[PDB]
């Protein structure tokens, strides 16, 4: 009984972690936005050969 | 975690035995003097 | 056949979560004292009171 | 504190008790291994009313299982939630009673009764401040109706002050199981009237009618009737086990329900009861709860409340609600149906509120009513009993075991006196 | 330097007392744990622990632990001294005999031990406050015992009893007339003043003024605590016209037998978002005298007034009260007995009434509390006498009392004490 | 100017697409020969959204038709308005799927999608600024559910920023005509939630429900059901093609209806709907339209929205009216049904106005609602899947093309997680 | 604008209501096609009281039709004025009640009323401001008395403040056409006293008597009787639709005419009634009109008012006249017959004037009276009830489908109490 209560007490203290971060196509669009917005400046940076 | 006589919720869950009754509210830390002080006249 | 009593009358509908099931009226009504910025605008007080009463009832 | 012990007797009593203990364990968050699984801290606040502390934190009920046949105990133990009970409380005979009131009250009871008295007195001395006794039995059998009432009489003898209430499943005439039902039922009524402080009668016909009409289930079993009885019975101690606006323990009910000491037979009912295919809509408010409470067909007895006048009534509200509405609804019911209430008892309805609703419900109501309609169920049993005593058949087995017709003659006269004095107050005017 | 001790008995007294102590800490800035965050008015109701927290001057009595441990486990566990929360073992169960002759004597000794332990600490006692619901066993049985014992322990000390008499038609019990009749005889000569606080009137005020269709016991206690707060506000706050507790019962009591009061409070403003209104003194006084606004189901127009005490708190000027009082006298529906030409006593306090955050009432600059003595108060005694008449005629529920230390006699003189009391009101109000 | 392309697959998708283009052509006054016939210039101002420009002053739709069996394309050509479609846009297989998800998603779908992906890539480049894609297919069929969901995966990979909308028809257990529909339905659902920005559920049971009772026509046919969907399909994108007092495109609706990206399953309804012998009797007004819009039986899904909570809702009014009728009624319906709307998002309803009504109507409303009550149809489908999968019935066909049981296991977990996520957000309080 | 809705049930309600809508449409100048072709502008000022306008300019009545069989609904649709009623307002079953109260109130009525209650609810909230309800049904039949009284109870709990009228065709033993009248007559009366605010009883024998003697028609038909009832109905709400000198609506009638809550049964009459061949030989003056409307044989009930004393009466004059005669004649008839008016209430007659008389008439009067002479209908019905209930004849049909003799006793008991109290004030003096 003591071990049962130890296990339940240690397992019951963890729960309030939700942080909705589902990203399946939203992540793809987000990466596309970063890529274009960050790489336009880098495109207007290269030195000619 | 209030299992039986383990952690402070209320005296009913305490039901302490053996030596004394456990601390309940907060109590002063270690060695506070209890009561109205005296012996002052300026 | 199913052995023993095998009751299925299911008096409670269940599948309903009541987070405030064990909150007594004597406990909750007398000790909220939540928010209530000491503002002098009657409208703010009235809106806050309506929201507080809605939260208490629900 | 103010704890109550449980002693269940007979097959009917054990069937009631198993489901009752399952219901209580579910309410208080206890697994069939006696390990706490509650979520709120109010669940262990008053667990000591029914439960005790064992080493390691295991909780065990104060139930005493007693009968004459081992077939009930070895089945209730093999069933679910049977591990809570201590085997020391498992006491039973080996010869049976044969549903014979004389046999189970005179012959084999005299020597088996010592062990059950020893265990019940051990439990009573173990508990700190006893409040009352509860016993579940039936008057249609022999071992129950006889042995239980003998035990009740003597435990009253050593505890004349503590209250004591019992639940009785009185036999019904339309669905009869035993040919000797009038005999032992009359004997149990005679031995119980002066011993039980409170008595609650349950009709199996009424349970069938309720389950057929409002539950709309085509196939009922003994589990469902036991479930209804267990719910209605556990609703009584709600304010005793949980905080409420107006707590009202068993002693409070006794004062407000019994006007005269010989009138303590009650009918009970429960609400709400929705169908299994109930749509998800609205919520239960007070007016529908009280309407279904005072509905006559909701009563758990074959006696029709509209056939008589209510001496008094009691309502046990479960849930979180205000107090004005329940009082004005009781006053509205009284003003609407004053013809069903005797007029020399103004405001003859008691109300109580408990702040912990049954799990899975928003609101619930328990009804206990002392009405003058129980005279019919006494009258029909008496008519059967006199007809089945004039024959003087099946009488030789009863008389050949130490008794004779004197007890029957004095019992029928006493029970007739009960009906006469019970109708006297119904016909009395202010 | 001035102190008052409050006693709570029974569930009715405990619940109404819980609201009062919530109100008092808010007025004096005391946190729920009792520690001052970030003078000496609190000395009337609190005693300093020496350094830091404060302790209320109260003791809680009941025969059931259900209410007491709820306080010990609620949000106010941090405040009370652990031994003034007296808890019993078994309840009286609406049985006056049990609370007076069976189980009340094992706890009354403990209470009086604690009673003296609070009186000796204080020095300038003015009077005692006791709260109880008369329609119960332990509420009335212990209250009668405490008043009788305290009568000989202290003698001339003032006592205030804010009883809650049963409503004319609605009730929660069925044998509550029995307890009310027996206890009334006990408190007819043991308490200096008492007030009528039946439940129906408080329901009517909540439904009408607050416009609340969901009123429960929480709202009723909040209204009662407001009357208490206004009643003792002159003791702990500077006012234009200070009036003490001993200033009350020497003015409202013509003869020692007649000392039953009734209360009224105004204005009752809901917590809405409208501009509201200034609520001049002349109009708040008119609402206080409304027959429907009285906190008891007593019709003042059915009788004659004997004396009236009115309390104003806010920024009320004495001239406005004097003008308002004169107009009230001219009104025909309000009349006084001939042998009482002057019957008004007024007290003014500068401190405005406080508002509980999350409560139903709103903030107002003017408020009035009324305590009056009228001949009409004879009607409540008559109706319970008739209700108790149909009870004792067939001797119902009597055997429960008889078997628990009561004999058949006490119901007899209890009848005659009220009958004598009812005749007293009739003969006082007659014209000379 | 923010045009969209149309893609339709499967037999059901082709029939929905065939009738949908008839409604749009009539709305913009295009004859079966592709020549303009309209009256006002507003019908030509925004013609480029759906129709490309061809020589001679004729228009051709930018719709790609796909199937695994060419018989469907022979039928769609011989129907009315069948000459508008460009013959190059037909891409078809010569084998068929045979109501098998595996065959249409691994063997035949993979080898054929190279051709169709080239066509849709060519169509997207032609436009100046693409707005999004819309898909019409059935989730119970083989080619529609199998290859249709794989094309969505490929298109999403190469066009991330664009929005995708799917009018999906899932089979209901009441009107069931395919034994193996539980397998290919759940497999597509897991794939659909991964990539599709918007999904709109349609049930043949609900379409039959509307026809029998609302329109009161004795013998409905598949043409009638296709007409209801086409009316709703054109309504959602109306304001993008016509002016109005308040503008709203597909992206705007997605922003105001999707709080969390995993919750993108909506339900649609169309109003008004009147019988032939009842048009003379009903007065068309905004209060009448709003009342029918939230009617539970008006939805095109088997899910009953009164069993859950509307997370968000949207309304697109078509016709000429003042904003007061719109704004006041949406406020009124939210106040009277505060129990059917979740509390932590106040004012969770969106209104739009377009001043061009349909032909023969003076007012029309298209409704799109996001509700947690949609989880129950997923539960019913998953109920039938687990009943069949434990016995591994009809499994050798699915394992015959390399797909293994772990994908079957993966489908159950993801489907259950989606159902659980709906339940969590319904039972939440501030 | 304080409009009223109409509900008609049973065969009587359908026939009476159909004839009623013919008179109102004629009064308001509405053709059977629903297109207005009236004469004066006064006919449109308050047309919203009885009609709803649909798009296109046609007016449709707001009426609900009730029956358990399609036998009478098809005929009224095929008859004249049958195109006015909206087809969605026709609700019916397929089994019928068969002159059984319980069938229309417990088994078939309960299952069917869910649909019709939706129609009434939609009709009520659609209009701006309700004024009340008016009911036309029969108490001696199955579906009219059974389902009819159930809906009165159902709508009462939803609209507790609105007024409600009934035009009840109670049976008379002289016209004996049903052998089960006393059973379902008492039950309907018992339910009608707690919910209906105004009841107006009608008898066929009284109607037949008026036709034979007053109109001197050699052979009448239900068409003639239905017109006389419809004439009284329109006269009651005359001031609610047209300008007048002393307007009086339905609520003003109840306040003046109902002294006590349980005294709300009335007897009505109409004037002037004149034979075809003797119309031009007599003058139309107020003294002539007031003489006939107090004639004991002019009212629609077989009871003779000269066997009791009036408590209160009301007269609703119509047309152009002088108030001096109206006030003087009422005082004159109240003084010369002081023995027929109860003394403890002074001036127990109310008068009202409306300027617009019915088409083709100069002046008309509707008389509504509240007299103790209506106890004869309840006394005679109760006598037949107990004569048949004594032997329990014709009883198994009721008790075989969920009915019990308990509420047969309750219904008879309450009605008998109503008779006793109703004639109590006949003997009462100040
Ligand atoms: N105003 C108010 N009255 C209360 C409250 N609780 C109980 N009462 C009154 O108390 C009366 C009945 O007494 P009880 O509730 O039984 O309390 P008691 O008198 O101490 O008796 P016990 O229950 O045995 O403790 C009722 O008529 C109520 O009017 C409350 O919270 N507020
Ligand atoms: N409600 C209910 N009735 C029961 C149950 N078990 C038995 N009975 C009734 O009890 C009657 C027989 O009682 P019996 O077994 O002779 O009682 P015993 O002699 O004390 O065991 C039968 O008519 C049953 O209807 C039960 O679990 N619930
Ligand atoms: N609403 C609608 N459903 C259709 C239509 N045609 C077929 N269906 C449904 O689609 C199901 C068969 O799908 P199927 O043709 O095998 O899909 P496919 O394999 O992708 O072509 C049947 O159960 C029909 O109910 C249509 O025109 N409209
Ligand atoms: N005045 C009048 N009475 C009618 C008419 N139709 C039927 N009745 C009467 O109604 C009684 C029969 O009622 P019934 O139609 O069977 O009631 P239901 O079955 O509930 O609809 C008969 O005695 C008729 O006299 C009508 O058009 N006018
Ligand atoms: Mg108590």
């Amino acid at each position: 009984i003591e071990q049962d209560y130890m296990y339940r007490s240690q397992q019951d203290s963890f729960k309030p972690r939700l942080l909705p971060k589902g990203n399946k196509a939203s992540d793809l669009s987000y990466t596309y936005t970063k890529q274009k917005l960050s790489q336009i400046q880098q495109n207007n940076n290269k030195e000619l050969f | 975690y209030p299992w039986n006589n383990r952690t402070q919720n209320t005296l009913l869950l305490k039901d302490d035995v053996g030596r004394s009754k456990p601390s309940a509210y907060s109590l002063p830390p270690v060695d506070y003097t209890y009561g109205r002080p005296l012996e002052r006249d300026e | 056949p199913q052995f023993s009593n095998a009751s299925q009358i299911e008096v409670g509908d269940r599948s309903e979560v009541n987070h405030r099931r064990f909150v007594s009226q004597s406990k909750n009504v007398y000790g909220n004292f939540g928010k209530f910025d000491p503002v002098s605008n009657p409208g703010i007080l009235a809106s806050k009171t309506k929201w507080h009463h809605h939260l208490q009832s629900k | 504190m103010r704890e109550i012990v449980h002693i269940q007797g007979g097959q009917c009593g054990n069937q009631i008790g198993a489901k009752f203990w399952e219901v209580i364990s579910d309410e208080h968050g206890i697994d069939p291994t006696g390990t706490y699984h509650g979520d709120s801290d109010l669940q262990l606040e008053r667990i000591n009313v029914y439960y005790n502390e064992a080493t390691g934190g295991r909780y065990v009920p104060r139930a005493i299982l007693m009968d004459l046949e081992p077939g009930t105990m070895d089945s209730v133990r093999a069933g679910p939630f049977g591990q809570l009970f201590r085997p020391d409380n498992f006491v039973f005979g080996q010869t049976g009673a044969g549903n014979n009131w004389a046999k189970g009250h005179y012959t084999e009871g005299a020597e088996l009764i010592d062990s059950v008295l020893d265990v019940v007195r051990k439990e009573a001395e173990g508990c700190d401040c006893l409040q009352g006794f509860q016993i579940t039995h039936s008057l249609g059998g022999g071992t129950g109706s006889g042995m239980g009432t003998l035990l009740i009489s003597k435990v009253r003898e050593e505890y004349p002050d503590r209250i004591m209430e019992t639940f009785s499943v009185v036999p019904s005439p339309k669905v009869s199981d035993t040919v000797v039902e009038p005999y032992n039922a009359t004997l149990s009524v005679h031995q119980l009237v002066e011993n039980a402080d409170e008595c609650m009668v349950i009709d199996n016909e009424a349970l069938y009618d309720i389950c057929f009409r409002t539950l709309k289930l085509t196939t009922p079993t003994y589990g469902d009737l036991n479930h209804l009885v267990s719910a209605a019975m556990s609703g009584v101690t709600c304010c005793l086990r949980f905080p409420g606006q107006l707590n009202s323990d068993l002693r409070k009910l006794a004062v407000n329900l019994i006007p005269f000491p010989r009138l303590h037979f009650f009918m009970i009912g429960f609400a709400p009861l929705t169908s299994r295919g109930s749509q998800q809509y609205r919520a239960l408010t007070v007016p529908e709860l009280t309407q279904q409470m005072f509905d006559a067909k909701n009563m758990m007895c074959a006696a029709d409340p509209r056939h008589g006048r209510y001496l008094t009534a009691s309502a046990l509200f479960r849930g979180r609600m205000s107090t004005k509405e329940v009082d004005e609804q009781m006053l509205n019911v009284q003003n609407k149906n004053s013809s069903y209430f005797v007029e020399w008892i103004p405001n003859n309805i008691k109300s109580s509120i408990c702040d912990i609703p049954p799990k899975g419900l928003k609101m619930a109501v328990t009804f206990v009513g002392n009405s003058t309609a129980i005279q019919e169920m006494f009258k029909r049993v008496a008519e059967q009993f006199t007809a089945m005593f004039r024959r003087k058949a099946f009488l030789h087995w009863y008389t050949g075991e130490g008794m004779d017709e004197m007890e029957f003659t004095e019992a029928e006269s006493n029970m007739n006196d009960l009906v006469s004095e019970y109708q006297q107050y119904q016909d009395a005017t202010a | 330097m001035r102190e008052v001790i409050s006693i709570h008995v029974g569930q009715g007294g405990i619940q109404v007392g819980n609201a009062c102590w919530e109100l008092f800490c808010l007025e004096h800035g005391i946190q729920p744990d009792g520690q001052m965050p970030s003078d000496d008015a609190f000395n009337t109701f609190f005693s300093e622990t020496g350094a830091g927290k404060h302790v209320p001057r109260a003791v809680f009595l009941d025969l059931e632990p259900t209410v007491i441990d709820e306080v010990r486990t609620g949000t106010y566990r941090q405040l009370f001294h652990p031994e003034q929360l007296i808890s019993g073992k078994e309840d009286a169960a609406n049985n006056f005999a049990r609370g007076h002759y069976t189980i009340g004597k094992e706890i009354v000794d403990l209470c009086l031990d604690r009673i003296r332990k609070l009186a000796d600490n204080c020095t300038g006692l003015q009077g005692f406050l006791v709260f109880n619901s008369v329609g119960g066993g332990t509420g009335s049985g212990l209250g009668s015992l405490l008043l009788e014992r305290l009568s000989v322990d202290y003698g001339k000390k003032s006592k205030l009893g804010f009883t809650i008499y049963p409503s004319p038609q609605v009730s929660t019990a069925v044998v509550e007339p029995y307890n009310s009749i027996l206890s009334t005889h006990s408190l007819l000569e043991h308490t200096d003043v008492a007030v009528m606080l039946d439940n129906e009137a408080i329901y009517d005020i909540c439904r009408r003024n607050l416009d609340i269709e969901r009123p429960t016991y929480t709202n009723l206690n909040r209204l009662i605590a407001q009357v208490i707060s206004s009643l003792t506000a002159s003791l702990r706050f500077d006012g234009a016209l200070n009036v003490d507790i001993t200033e009350f019962q020497t003015n409202l009591v013509p003869y020692p037998r007649i000392h039953f009061m009734l209360s009224s409070y105004a204005p009752i403003i809901s917590a809405e978002k409208a501009y509201h209104e200034q609520l001049s003194v002349a109009e708040i006084t008119n609402s206080a005298f409304e027959p429907a606004n009285m906190m008891a189901k007593c019709d003042p127009r059915h009788g004659k007034y004997m004396a009236c005490s009115m309390m104003y708190r806010g920024d009320v000027v004495p001239k406005d009260v004097n003008a308002s009082i004169a107009t009230i006298k001219t009104k025909r529906t309000i009349q006084f007995v001939d042998w009482c030409p002057t019957g008004f006593k007024v007290g003014i306090n500068y401190q405005p009434p406080t508002v509980v955050p999350g409560g139903d009432l709103a903030k107002v600059m003017r408020a009035v509390c009324m305590i009056s003595n009228s001949t009409a108060i004879a009607e409540v005694f008559s109706r319970l006498d008739h209700k108790f008449d149909l009870m004792y005629a067939k001797r119902a529920f009597v055997h429960w009392y008889v078997g628990e230390g009561m004999e058949e006699g006490e119901f007899s003189e209890a009848r005659e004490d009220l009958a004598a009391l009812e005749k007293d009101y009739e003969e006082v109000g007659i014209e000379t």
